[PDB]
């Protein structure tokens, strides 16, 4: 929790520059487990729309890991690929 | 020291009166005291569901101590209540934890048999090391007393994995009062809310907020599930003898709201939003009469409430859960009245259903209906497309005013017996558990709801079996365990059993198919006839009036001759396939030339075209 | 922050409100918890109520009452050490109560404040049960059953409020007082001949989703869309010339 | 019969609205529902749907207001309240 | 007989008799209130892997701390009747 709190005060200190992306992105949901805490961390800044986060996962582990989860799938939008 | 350094005293805030009076639980705490003056296992601890009194006996047990009426050997004990929560906090060190217990413990057995440790939660005890096992040589050797409480399933997961431990104590059962109890024990508890607010309390809201909080909340237990319900009417009949009461302070900020949307809606540079502001002054109009009204009735009553009566009690109730259980405020009797030709609306013929379906709802909303059943379960069934499927979402949008707002299952997918398990969760252990039931799951919150299963004999002759316990007794359990209640949900089955006799196949298919103790159960059974000749010109009607509604998005409304209805009403009639030969006679009739007429320009937008009777189609 | 003027104006939802304030003015168990559905609006009706209370709608029991945002997160950061955590959280609830009850605790997604063990989110269990913190909560419908209902001794202290969604003629009205923030983040107008469209066309097209959330997004990107195209060209004039300079 | 009626009355002693049956308003329920192939359900239904369905007509019609006490009478075929 | 339930014997026949209104009518007199009878379903018993609904689950698994449903019953206060559905 510190690293991540670290990166995300860093990403929030520029004035909205920063595009952060992450590859696969369906490994964000169980990040740091021991009692749900950990990813979900970033669900407050992700509604106020201040980090960006453009992520791309197949098609079958974003209903496998993600549609679990429907609180977070809320703060996506899609884009099909074809 | 140390115990005036962590824990914190009980006898010291009970001589200051800082505690609640505790009406009852006499023979407990007697059992709690012989249990602690005993030679040896000394150490009762105190076993129930959550909400049933625990705590409340040990502040019993310190009023009783300190105003000296218990046996001989406990005059002057000073209860003590430990803190493992800041006794580990900054010790971040190696041997500190263990040392601050061990100066606690000895400052325990230096006074011979003064203090009484009391631990609240008493399984946070199994670990709090990184130890919290430095108490068995203690409680081998009596020196501790130690008064405890917990939960009835905490103990075997925490403390019964320990049986070391688990022997060193006695259990003592706390089961949860009675409604008479419960009475006694807001009798004696009324008068300290009464001074948090400054309201009055009458008996017969004590009453209620016991008698109702059991039929109807049944999640929670009773002294504190009863007590909630006070607690809140208290506060908002504070809120409403400061400035206005409430439904002064609904219309006040709806009417201000209409107000700003108006006064900006207005300057638009269009036409469409043109007929969108001709309703909003209407409305804006029709509220503003309704709240100057109102307002002036309350000078009448200021000239011409001081207590929360047992009706604040009901709304909370309401309020909470959903369910009305009010008192028929003069205004919805009105419409449990017109109930009939307010469905009659949207469907057309079977009164004979009609009156059964809306007569179950008025039963229950003048507490005439048994209290533990299902508010109303019975069965349409009779040949296809005739209403058995339209009339279930007709009277699912009287109650709510949304047609979506009904838990409905298609029962044509259950064939099989394990499919069972798709509206009952999973046992335990097993792939989807998190996921609980889905049947269940809606009917756990807001139990108001209106229940529907389509085409029953579908289904396998298993899943009738679970409706058994579902229909009069109003209960099921899902597989966490927990008992949903279906004891306000208005259950209904449709089917087409027979469909080609009168009256006595429909029976003798009925009684084939189903167990006797399954056709025992419901309410009658009901049967729809079958559309007439003249029941179909007041369903083409309606059909234009909604295809009108359709296109009228465009507003290209439609204007149709008398001749073209009657036409209409007489080309589709087949008495063999009900009423949809109608709709889609309508459709292949108006709608083709209507679509080929409107992309191929010469109908644009705000327009009104007319149909009328060719030999045999019919031209616009 | 709602005092700066940093909030979206919060419109309707009355009942819900007042709900809130009548649990949250109780003697003891003074603490609700907002449930529903992801998007129906749950931080929308705790920040209309704090707007109202810096107003001052609300009663004689509430006025003047800072309301806290606690963040479970930014507590569990450096706390290695055997006591560490619980230190800092003893401290907090020392300093909620040190106070007469001028400050209204509200933690979003509540369902974190089972773990931060490793014996932790449970020293809050005495405090919670006599009204000292005054806890606002507000976690979805499905999660709530997953970890707290799990914890019946915890869920007893907690009243709950279910959260609806709205209709399609109040989500018009949601617009209609919405629409006037993006007017100016885009340098655009938007139409209330739009604002209806928005709010019919993604009810009966997008069900995988609730309301108002399903309907701002339209605006918003349909917005954003319209300012792209002011800057550069318009559309369907831009991808003919950009295959074109591919054949090339 | 007698049992569903003092339980009855028991129920709606919550409004106190006191019931006052006839023995041959009795002896007409107990010859009503007899059929010997469901067993007594019968006679719940019907008490219900010849008792409640009036009594809840007129409870919210007015008229019949709380402490009062209504008596039943047989009719030809139904039995008027 | 002293190892042994102190009744156990079943009744049956045509439906709406009373063979329920019985047990229950059995259970108010002894407890003095009509909710303290166990009464579990067996018509959703009606799988083979459904044993381990009232019996619990194994260790290590899923639903291990919530322990069974009949066994759960009267491992605590043993006097209650217990009804088969
Ligand atoms: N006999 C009683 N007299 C007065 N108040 C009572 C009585 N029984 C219960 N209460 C009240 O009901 C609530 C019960 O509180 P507690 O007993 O502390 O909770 P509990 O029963 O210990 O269960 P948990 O696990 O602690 S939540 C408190 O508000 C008590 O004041
Ligand atoms: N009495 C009626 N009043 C109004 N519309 C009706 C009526 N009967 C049928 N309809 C129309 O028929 C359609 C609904 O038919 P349903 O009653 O749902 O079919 P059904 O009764 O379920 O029969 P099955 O065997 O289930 S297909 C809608 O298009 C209704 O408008
Ligand atoms: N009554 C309302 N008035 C104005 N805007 C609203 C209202 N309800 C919701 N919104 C807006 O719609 C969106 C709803 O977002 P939030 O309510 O904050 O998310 P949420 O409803 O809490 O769902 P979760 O459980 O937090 S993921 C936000 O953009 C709000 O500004
Ligand atoms: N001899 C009886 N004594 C008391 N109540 C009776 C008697 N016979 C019928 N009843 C009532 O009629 C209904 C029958 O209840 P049950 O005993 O569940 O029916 P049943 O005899 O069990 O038939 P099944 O197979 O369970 S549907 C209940 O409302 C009983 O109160």
């Amino acid at each position: 929790e510190e690293r991540l709190k670290a990166v995300l005060d860093d990403i929030k200190n520029s004035a909205g520059q920063i595009i952060t992306f992450i590859d696969e992105l369906h490994t964000i949901v169980g990040a740091g487990a021991t009692a749900m805490d950990a990813g979900n961390m970033i669900k407050p800044m992700l509604a106020r729309g201040e980090l960006r986060l453009v992520g791309a996962t197949t098609l079958d582990e974003y209903r496998k890991h993600i549609e679990k989860d429907a609180a977070l799938e809320r703060r996506f939008q899609q884009v099909y690929v074809g | 020291q140390a115990l005036q350094k962590y824990s914190t005293d009980l006898t010291a805030r009970a001589r200051e009166g800082k505690l609640d009076p505790v009406i009852g639980r006499d023979n407990e705490i007697r059992r709690v005291v012989q249990v602690l003056s005993r030679r040896t296992k000394n150490n009762p601890v105190l076993i129930g569901e959550p909400g049933v009194g625990k705590t409340a006996i040990v502040e019993g047990l310190a009023q009783r101590i300190v105003a000296g009426d218990v046996p001989e050997s406990l005059r002057d004990k000073t209860i003590v209540a430990l803190d493992l929560g800041s006794m580990v906090a900054g010790s971040k060190y190696r041997g500190e934890f263990e040392e601050r217990l061990k100066a606690v413990l000895d400052d325990i057995k230096n006074s011979a048999g003064q203090i009484i440790t009391f631990i609240d939660e008493l399984h946070t005890i199994v670990g709090a090391g990184a130890a919290g096992n430095m108490i068995k040589p203690m409680l081998a050797r009596g020196e501790l007393r130690l008064v405890g409480a917990t939960t009835l399933d905490e103990y075997r997961k925490h403390i019964e994995k320990d049986a070391a431990l688990e022997r060193r104590f006695q259990q003592v059962y706390v089961g949860e009062p009675s409604v008479e109890d419960t009475i006694g024990i807001l009798r004696g508890l009324k008068d300290r809310y009464e001074v948090h607010h400054g309201v009055r309390i009458t008996d017969s809201a004590l009453v209620a907020a016991a008698t109702l909080s059991d039929r109807y909340i049944t999640a929670r237990f009773l002294p504190d599930k009863a007590i909630d319900l006070v607690d809140e009417a208290a506060s908002r009949l504070r809120m409403e003898i400061d400035s206005r009461p409430v439904e002064i302070d609904e219309v006040e900020r709806l009417v201000r709201r209409l107000e700003i949307e108006e006064m900006a809606l207005s300057k638009e540079e269009d036409e469409a939003s043109a007929e969108r502001l001709a309703k909003l002054r209407s409305e804006l109009a029709d509220q503003k009469e309704k709240l100057a009204e109102l307002t002036t009735r309350w000078q009448n009553e200021k000239n011409a409430k001081e207590e929360v009566g047992p009706d604040d009690i009901a709304d909370v109730v309401s309020a909470w859960t959903g369910i009305p259980a009010g008192r028929l405020l003069e205004g919805e009797t009105a419409k449990l009245l017109r109930m009939e030709d307010e469905l009659g609306k949207r469907v057309i013929g079977q009164k004979a259903a009609v009156t059964a379906v809306s007569d179950a709802v008025r039963r229950s909303r003048a507490g005439v209906s048994d209290p533990n059943r299902p508010t109303g379960a019975f069965m349409f069934l009779g040949p296809t497309g005739v209403g058995k499927t339209e009339l279930a979402k007709a009277l699912a949008d009287f109650l709510f005013d949304d047609e979506r707002a009904m838990v409905r299952i298609d029962m044509s997918e259950y064939g099989e017996k394990h499919t069972v398990a798709r509206l009952i969760g999973a046992p335990p252990g097993y792939v989807g558990y998190e996921a609980g039931g889905q049947l269940t799951e809606a009917v756990r919150r807001r139990p108001y709801t209106v229940v529907l299963f389509d085409e029953i004999e579908k289904a396998h002759p298993d899943v009738f079996d679970v409706l058994l316990q579902v229909l009069d007794e109003g209960r099921l359990t899902d597989g966490h365990g927990r008992t949903v209640d279906f004891r306000n949900t208005i259950l209904i089955l449709t089917s087409n059993l027979g469909s080609g006799g009168s009256a006595e196949q429909v029976l003798a298919a009925v009684r084939a198919t189903f167990k006797p103790e399954f056709i025992n159960r419901l309410d009658d059974v009901l049967i729809f006839e079958g559309l007439n000749p003249e029941e179909l010109v007041r369903i083409v009607d309606i059909q234009l009036a909604q295809l009108g509604k359709r296109l009228a998005q465009r507003r290209l409304q439609l204007q149709v001759s008398l001749p073209a209805k009657r036409w209409l009403a007489q080309r589709g009639f087949d008495p063999v396939y009900g009423a949809r030969p109608l709709r889609r006679l309508v459709q292949q009739a108006i709608g083709d030339q209507l679509a080929k007429m409107l992309l191929a320009g010469q109908v644009h937008d705000g327009d009104t075209v007319p149909v009328n009777v060719s030999p045999d189609a019919d031209s616009l | 922050r709602a005092r700066e003027g940093k909030l979206d104006p919060v419109i309707g939802r009355d009942n819900e409100i007042r709900r809130v304030v009548q649990v949250l003015s109780r003697r003891t168990k003074n603490n609700p918890v907002l449930i529903g559905e992801p998007g129906v609006g749950k931080t929308a009706i705790v920040e209309g109520l704090a707007q109202r209370i810096v107003a001052g709608d609300v009663p004689e029991s509430l006025r003047d009452k800072t309301i806290v945002a606690l963040d479970l997160g930014s507590m569990v950061a450096g706390s290695k050490y055997r006591g560490e955590f619980e230190e800092r959280l003893k401290a907090v609830l020392d300093d909620i109560k040190n106070s007469a009850g001028q400050i209204i605790t509200f933690i979003d997604e509540l369902h974190t404040i089972v773990g931060a063990g490793a014996d932790a989110g449970n020293m809050i269990k005495p405090m919670l049960a006599r009204g000292e913190l005054r806890l606002v909560g507000a976690t979805t419908l499905d999660e709530y059953r997953k970890h707290i209902e799990k914890d019946a001794a915890l869920e007893r202290r907690f009243q709950q409020v279910y959260v609806g969604e709205p209709s399609v003629e109040d989500t018009i009205g949601i617009l209609r007082g919405l629409k006037d923030r993006y007017e100016v983040h885009h340098g655009v107008r938007i139409t209330d001949s739009a604002l209806v469209a928005a709010a019919t066309l993604s009810d009966r097209y997008i069900t995988a989703r609730f309301l108002p959330d399903k309907a701002i997004d339209l605006v918003d990107e349909a917005a954003s869309r319209l300012r792209m195209e002011i800057d550069s060209r318009p559309v369907e004039i831009d991808e003919v010339e950009r295959l074109v300079r591919r054949l090339e």
